[PDB]
């Protein structure tokens, strides 16, 4: 239900 | 009803079985004596579910733990009964002013020596290397004893001033641990030195040492009373004597009190009380058990008087005298696991003495770590001391790596389930390991421990791979760095765009999804709950599919395809095709999902912002929103995918404290009215959009600029957060 983008 | 009793396998369980038979004769209630392996570990696991034994036998040091967990029924002996036993034995089984077990016997390690091979045993440890030379000349060795249990090496460690917990104010200080002081380092270094110079072997365990001694192959051993029975049988002319001194100081063995506890869940507490008080704890019963395997210096005075004459018991008590009684506090188990590993790694040379004892010192006072380790022990009983990636400088001192340890296990999988063999990575650090606010805010038993989860990863094993690769650890460190920087917790179903091959090879696996670990069960610690989120490598297309639709669906689709995961969702870095290229029809189902239910994505963390054309609550007539391309590509999803369904959508900036919640008409909790669409409580901004405005918006190369009479939107291409304070 949640997104995390380009964390690295 | 019934009586089930658990006692350790090196103890006199047959004599106890005889006592149980007498109880059956007289009372008619059957008594089953069992000696399962690692009973001290299993009991707290099973007792909570109510399938533990009626009685549990062990040294007192565990019982305070059990007692703290409400696993032990309070024992209620009258004064008359209490008079038969020594007060200090009762003291040993006393916890927070309550009696949690019946004391059976005093135990202490002694030096056992072969009189024929060695008529005059050494008074000092320093003598032994020289002695080993003499004995080796004639094909013998000086000393062999169990090196796999810290119980046996502790007397040497403790000799020059090592200690478990500092006894102060009538109480134990959980912050002051004495395993990495000079004396401990000295003792352990000496042990390791004995091993280095080939006077002992690092792998030596109980049965090996016992065999060696009983066959006259080694002149000395270190053991407790229970061992004598087998020696007696060996007809070796042996003596039991005081342990050797080290640096002019006596070996200080931890004195243990063999005790019997009653399961809190047992419906036969009365039967148990009857059996324990009126059958076991008598001269004849205790004599029977002692006949089988010597108990040592029993707690019962009447039998104590009879057995004290024995110089073996006298020696036991001399060593007992020179030692200290074990604490029974709940943390002891953490202490024992910590020291066990250090002794093993130090002896094997896997770690230096200093590194090992520093690690043990830190780890003993670390409940969350101990708790996670517990779950790991449950999952992998076969691998007590797994290879670990350890950060040289810990994050609390601002080492680069927020994960203190990463454990690597070999998981054999299941060939019947057609789940291949793989490496299982488990992280330590995202949760609260220590609870002293060195990294995390201490929140208590309720709520999440640290961020409330740890990362796991399952990597396809190559047949040529002898050991697990370490790069996934760095991958996890990267992930953790993000979590700490952004303050964003991970949940099952979330996705992670990496845009790089995870192993940095030519692999097409450039992205990650997160799901519940298929084996690791969540754990309760004094610092909160820890769940375990497994990482699943995916392709860009699959990520896009997860974004456009939902994580759970894509995950299941990935489960149905074995080479892409299977039931346990293992990651294969050499995988060359997406599931959509492998099974075209599947695509149809994503398209089946999006069309009927839409998107699952409540919100996303990305580069974004908003502004006027900081502090306070404000309503705004005009608004100016800013996105990156990546987050920008989700705007169509934000509108059609969720707003149309009376749902909200939230963009959060990782860089700032900025946030934007898109809202439709018909939502609840919203302060945004149709009359006053745009309002903010600070960096948090809510804008209410009408489906009308949604469709026109939907219908409508950077910077790419969108504009309206009430609002402007651009797409375009400073601050560091540390720890979880
Ligand atoms: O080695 C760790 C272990 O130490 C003690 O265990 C002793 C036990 O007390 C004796 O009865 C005998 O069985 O030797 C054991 C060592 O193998 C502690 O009692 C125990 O809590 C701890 O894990
Ligand atoms: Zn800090």
């Amino acid at each position: 239900s949640y997104g995390h983008l380009s964390i690295g | 009803g019934k009586l089930v009793i658990w006692i350790n396998g090196d103890k006199g369980y047959n004599g106890l079985a005889e006592v149980g038979k007498k109880f059956e004769k007289d009372t008619g209630i059957k008594v089953t004596v069992e000696h399962p392996d690692k009973l001290e570990e299993k009991f707290p696991q099973v007792a909570a579910t109510g399938d533990g034994p009626d009685i549990i036998f062990w040294a007192h040091d565990r019982f305070g733990g059990y007692a703290q967990s409400g696993l032990l029924a309070e024992i209620t002996p009258d004064k008359a009964f209490q008079d038969k036993l020594y007060p200090f034995t009762w003291d040993a089984v006393r916890y927070n002013g309550k009696l949690i077990a019946y004391p059976i016997a005093v135990e202490a390690l002694s030096l056992i020596y072969n009189k024929d091979l060695l008529p005059n045993p050494p008074k000092t440890w320093e003598e032994i290397p020289a002695l080993d030379k003499e004995l080796k000349a004639k094909g013998k060795s000086a000393l062999m004893f169990n090196l796999q249990e810290p119980y046996f090496t502790w007397p040497l460690i403790a000799a020059d001033g090592g200690y478990a917990f500092k006894y102060e104010n009538g109480k134990y200080d959980i912050k002051d641990v004495g395993v990495d002081n000079a004396g401990a380092k000295a003792g352990l270094t000496f042990l390791v030195d004995l091993i280095k110079n080939k006077h002992m072997n690092a792998d030596t365990d109980y049965s090996i040492a016992e065999h060696a001694f009983n066959h006259g192959e080694t002149a000395m051993t270190i053991n407790g009373p229970w061992a004598w029975s087998n020696i007696d049988t060996s007809k070796v002319n042996y003596g039991v004597t005081v342990l050797p001194t080290f640096k002019g100081q006596p070996s200080k063995p931890f004195v243990g009190v063999l005790s019997a506890g009653i399961n809190a869940a047992s419906p036969n507490k009365e039967l148990a009380k009857e059996f324990l008080e009126n059958y076991l704890l008598t001269d004849e019963g205790l004599e029977a058990v002692n006949k089988d395997k010597p108990l040592g210096a029993v707690a019962l005075k009447s039998y104590e008087e009879e057995l004290a004459k024995d110089p073996r018991i006298a020696a036991t008590m001399e060593n007992a005298q020179k030692g200290e009684i074990m604490p029974n506090i709940p943390q002891m188990s953490a202490f024992w696991y910590a020291v066990r590993t250090a002794v093993i790694n130090a002896a094997s040379g896997r770690q230096t003495v200093d590194a090992a004892l520093a690690a043990a010192q830190t780890n003993a006072a670390a409940p969350g770590l101990h708790a996670i380790y517990g779950e790991c022990r449950r999952l992998y009983p076969d691998q007590p001391n797994p290879l670990q990636v350890t950060a040289i400088v810990k994050y609390d001192s601002f080492g680069p790596d927020p994960l203190d340890y990463v454990s690597m296990y070999r998981n054999v999988g299941s060939p019947s389930a057609n789940i291949p063999e793989h490496w299982h990575y488990i992280s330590f650090g995202l949760s609260d390991l220590y609870g002293d606010n060195r990294v995390h805010e201490f929140t208590g038993t309720d709520g999440p421990s640290g961020f409330g989860f740890e990362l796991t990863f399952r990597l396809k094993r190559e047949t040529g791979e002898s050991a697990p690769p370490t790069w996934p650890a760095e991958l996890m460190q990267g992930l953790a760095r993000y979590v700490f920087q952004s303050e964003n917790t991970f949940c099952s179903g979330d996705h992670v765009s990496w845009h790089s091959p995870l192993d940095n090879s030519e692999s097409r696996i450039q992205h990650m999804l997160l799901t519940e670990d298929p084996q690791m069960q969540p754990v309760q610690t004094p610092f909160g709950v820890v769940t375990f989120l497994q990482i699943v490598g995916v392709c860009t297309e699959e990520l896009h599919s997860a974004q456009q639709w939902n994580g759970q669906g894509i995950l299941e689709l990935l489960r149905t395809v074995p080479i892409a995961g299977g039931p346990w969702l293992i990651t294969d870095m050499r995988r060359g095709e997406t599931i959509f290229e492998i099974d075209p029809h599947l695509q149809e189902r994503v398209d089946k999902g999006i069309e009927t239910d839409g998107s699952n994505l409540s919100g996303v963390s990305a580069k974004c912002a908003w502004d006027d054309l900081p502090i306070r609550t404000r309503q705004l007539e005009s608004v100016h929103l800013k996105f990156n391309q990546e987050s920008g590509a989700l705007i169509p999803l934000c509108l059609r995918g969720r707003l149309l369904h009376g749902r909200h959508f939230t963009y959060k900036s990782i860089t700032g404290d900025m946030a934007i919640t898109f809202v439709s008409t018909g939502v609840e909790g919203a302060f945004a009215t149709e009359e006053h669409p745009y309002a903010a409580h600070g960096p948090w901004l809510q804008i209410l959009l009408t489906e009308e405005f949604v469709e026109k918006m939907l219908e409508d190369a950077l910077p790419k600029e969108y504009s309206w009479p009430e609002k402007k939107l651009k797409v375009s291409i400073v601050e560091h957060h540390h720890h979880h304070h």
